[PDB]
């Protein structure tokens, strides 16, 4: 992506964000209400 | 004294506590009104007879101050707002008084079966002259709130 | 009226009102409430009670798969304006409970729908003879009890 | 006051519910007939049903006894529950009556009430008791202004 | 029961395979359960598909059953309609389940759009009222939704959607997870009093409550109550 | 500065009214009706093919 297009796609960003440890998957209750998907690794908060 | 007793029904609405009648008395001596005895009665019970429920409230005097031409342009953009042809006293930079009467008919205790608001838009001159610069006329059915009083 | 298929407090107070109006006037309604679902009867019981007070034809209450404690019962009895109450014991011991509920209200209708180990759905591990055979005496000796056989 | 004979007179002091359309209703006789200091109850031609008259005489603050309520029958099935108010606009006893019909098919709800008119019937009563004119402007629109008329203090 | 309480039922093929899992699956403590499910997976999945009130949600385009994780987006939205909307009666088993199927659709949209501005093709759930005609329209607007399988992420989402509060319990089993008991036996008896909704519409897989003794005491269908009574 | 004004002014009025009227709708049709009838614009996710 970088070598060719010169910037990341959202798909790229999500992969980087994943491997760099900035976001991780969650599949349980977040603050009582259930939730599944991307979560900010640092804060338990969810990320879109 | 000789007193002439005038009354009419200001609102009949069915609260949960029962059913409510608002009566507005008007004692007059010498043809001039001297005092208004207003009263409320409660037919306690359960009522779904919403067909004949209604109210004529005298809505509170509002003071709308017009500062921006964009303020003006929205006050004019309102359908219910009707400018008078008395004179073109630029409503800009002055404030207005909205003394409004309105009449409502209930259907659900929540939903307004039909609502109408009318009234006079006042302006005070540098001379304390009061003028009906405009007039209000809104009407609608199946309403949840009063879009005019709200704006104000 | 099986309350066990009534989730929304509305859909129940709804179908209850349908029944009151398509019914032999003066006829009384009985609702069956599940005990091992206190979540549900959390609203159901105060719901019934509130309905009766408004005129609705509920004079019957039934509590299934569970016998309330003495004051648990007492409350239902003098809270909601039912004219009769009903329990569904399944244990030899269960029955003794009811008798005491009965002894607690020496002036109240208490139907004792006695089921056995062969009913539909829920079922004690009890042959429905021996318990009654061993209890009938005590049961009867309280006058408030209506001993209703059931099962098979 | 109910008696042993299964009658109209029995079911009036037996059933705690008078049906009202599809509503239940607590037997008002339970209230009216609740024991009171110096109250009097007469049962006319007791054992002869259709010709029985139940009446109540209480002590008015100024009088020995007074006609409180009475329940005769009228038109076969219509029972007539009547209350009598001394102090009224015309200075003379006015009666208010509630009509009931009773179908012993249903031993559960032997007594019902005839309410179709009940509202007006009572309004009438009141009207007479307040203004002493026994005809009411039933069909006046509420938009209409109502007249109280001249009056000297 | 799911509560564990004992029940008397018409020993239909379903209520039989239900007693089955009572003894082999629901008998084991929570933990050891999931493991034992994976071992008898394709068995439980057959018996699920064949004779139970709720079928295995795992169908693919061709008709065979597969893992939820192996279905395409299309295939899922489709199977959703299939199993909640009764074709020959033009009705959803429950508005809530139409919503559900609607929401997941909305999702597939999202998964397959990558620029802000584009609005939803399913703008009102009213659209799903006559679904199969309309659905194909949306799904065709997002081509690849028929090429690639659910995101692992999306599977997890789907699964939480089938669990939401205030929705009628899904009329199937999405997978054999830690909740398989809930999937199986929640809100089961409504299908007795509406075999038209049931897959194949045979009582064979249905839950009907009956005493053991009062079963001979019934010999004619459809007797009016006032008669019996 | 004269033109500057007009452009800023007429635009401001225009988008002002928009809010006003779409807010009057929440008053009349209630939160519920209004809410359920807004262009649902899907939020872009990412899929790793
Ligand atoms: N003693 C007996 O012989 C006997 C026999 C049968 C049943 N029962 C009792 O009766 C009760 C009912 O049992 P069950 O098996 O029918 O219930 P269940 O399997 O425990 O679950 C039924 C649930 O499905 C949900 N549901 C269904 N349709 C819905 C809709 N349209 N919208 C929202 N939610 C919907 C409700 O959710 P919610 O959780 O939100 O309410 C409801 O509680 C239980 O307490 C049971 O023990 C007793
Ligand atoms: C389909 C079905 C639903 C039932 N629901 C209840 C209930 O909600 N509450 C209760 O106390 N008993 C319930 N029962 C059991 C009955 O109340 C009664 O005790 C029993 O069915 C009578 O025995 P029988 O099946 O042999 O006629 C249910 C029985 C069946 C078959």
């Amino acid at each position: 992506e970088m070598e060719a297009y010169g910037k990341f796609s959202l798909e790229g960003c999500v992969e980087m964000a994943w491997m760099m440890g900035l976001i991780k998957n969650h599949n349980g209750p977040l603050k009582g209400k259930p939730y599944s998907g991307w979560v900010d690794a640092k804060t338990g908060e969810p990320v879109d | 004294d000789v007193l002439d007793t005038t009354a009419q029904i200001n609102a009949v609405i069915n609260q949960d506590s029962g059913k409510m009648v608002e009566v507005c008395g008007t004692l007059k001596r010498d043809g001039k009104p001297v005092m208004y005895v207003t009263s409320q009665f409660l037919y306690r019970g359960v009522y779904t007879d919403y067909e004949n429920t209604f109210q004529r409230k005298d809505e509170v005097p509002m003071q709308l101050h017009i500062a921006t031409p964009q303020d003006l342009a929205v006050l004019r953009s309102k359908e219910w707002f009707k400018l008078d042809d008395q004179h073109d006293i630029e409503l800009l930079g002055q404030t207005l008084v909205f003394r409004l009467q309105s009449l409502v008919r209930f259907k659900n205790k929540n939903v307004y079966s039909s609502v109408q608001t009318i009234g006079q838009v006042l302006l005070e001159l540098p001379t304390k002259e009061i003028i009906q610069v405009a007039s209000v006329d809104y009407e609608a059915g199946e309403s949840h709130g009063n879009p005019v009083i709200d704006y104000l | 009226l099986a309350g066990g298929g009534y989730y929304n407090a509305q859909k129940m107070s709804d179908a209850i009102s349908k029944i009151e109006k398509a019914i032999p006037p003066g006829r009384g309604i009985t609702v069956n409430l599940i005990y091992v679902n206190p979540r549900a009867m959390g609203w159901q019981i105060p719901l019934l009670g509130r309905l009766r007070a408004d005129g609705v034809p509920i004079e019957g209450l039934t509590i299934g798969a569970g016998v309330p404690s003495i004051e648990v019962a007492n409350e239902y009895i003098q809270t909601l304006g039912i004219r009769h109450i009903s329990f569904k014991p399944g244990s030899v011991d269960a029955i003794q409970q009811v008798i005491n509920i009965a002894k607690a209200n020496p002036t109240f209708p208490i139907i004792l729908q006695w089921t056995g180990g062969r009913g539909g759905g829920h079922h004690s591990f009890e042959d429905f003879h021996q318990p009654i055979l061993l209890m009938y005496s005590r049961i009867r000796k309280c006058s408030n009890i209506v001993l209703v056989a059931g099962s098979g | 006051i109910a008696g042993n004979s299964y009658s109209w007179r029995h079911a009036m002091f037996t059933t705690e519910v008078f049906v009202q359309g599809h509503r239940f209703q607590t037997n008002p006789l339970k209230r009216l007939f609740a024991p009171t200091r110096g109250m009097y109850v007469e049962i006319t031609n007791p054992d002869d049903p259709a010709k029985t008259v139940i009446s109540v005489r209480e002590p008015s603050q100024s009088a020995k006894l007074v006609k409180t309520v009475e329940i005769k029958l009228v038109g076969d099935n219509e029972i007539a529950l009547t209350l009598f108010e001394g102090r009224t606009a015309e200075g003379g006893v006015v009666p208010l009556t509630f009509r009931f019909t009773y179908h012993p098919e249903a031993g559960y709800a032997p007594i019902r009430e005839v309410m179709e008119g009940r509202n007006d019937r009572i309004k009438e009563f009141y009207y007479r008791v307040w203004f002493a004119e026994k005809e009411v402007p039933f069909d006046t629109p509420l938009t209409a202004v109502f007249d109280g008329g001249r009056e000297i203090v | 029961s799911e509560m564990g309480e004992p029940i008397h039922k018409l020993a239909t093929r379903g209520v039989l395979f239900w007693k089955e899992l009572d003894d082999k699956i629901f008998s084991l403590d929570r933990s050891k359960r999931v493991a034992e499910l994976k071992k008898r997976r394709d068995y439980i999945i057959k018996k699920l598909n064949d004779d139970f009130q709720k079928v295995w949600f795992g169908r693919n385009s061709a008709g065979e059953p597969v893992d939820l994780e192996d279905m395409t987006y299309a295939e899922v939205v489709h199977r959703m309609v299939e199993l909640m909307y009764v074709k020959h009666e033009k009705r959803w088993i429950d508005p809530s389940l139409k919503k559900l199927t609607g929401d997941f659709i909305r999702r597939v949209e999202e998964r397959f759009t990558s620029v802000e501005g584009q609005p939803s093709l399913l703008q009102n759930y009213s659209d799903l009222d006559e679904p199969y005609p309309a659905v194909d329209r949306i799904l065709a607007a997002y081509p690849e939704a028929s090429t690639q399988l659910i995101n692992a992420q999306d599977v997890q989402h789907f699964l939480l959607l089938c669990q939401r509060r205030g929705q009628k319990p899904v009329p199937f089993v999405p997978a054999l997870d830690e909740n398989f008991e809930y999937w199986f036996k929640k809100d089961s008896l409504w299908q007795s009093e509406d075999i038209e909704a049931v897959y194949g519409q045979d009582v064979g897989r249905t839950c009907i409550l009956q005493g053991p003794v009062a079963a001979k005491y019934s010999k004619v269908i459809d007797e009016p109550i006032k008669d019996i009574l | 500065t004269k033109l500057r004004k007009e452009i800023m002014e007429t635009s401001a009025i225009r988008q002002a009214v928009i809010k006003e009227t779409a807010i009057e709708n929440k008053v009349v049709n209630g939160e519920d009706h209004e809410a359920l009838y807004r262009r649902v614009i899907t939020e872009p996710r990412a899929n790793l093919k």
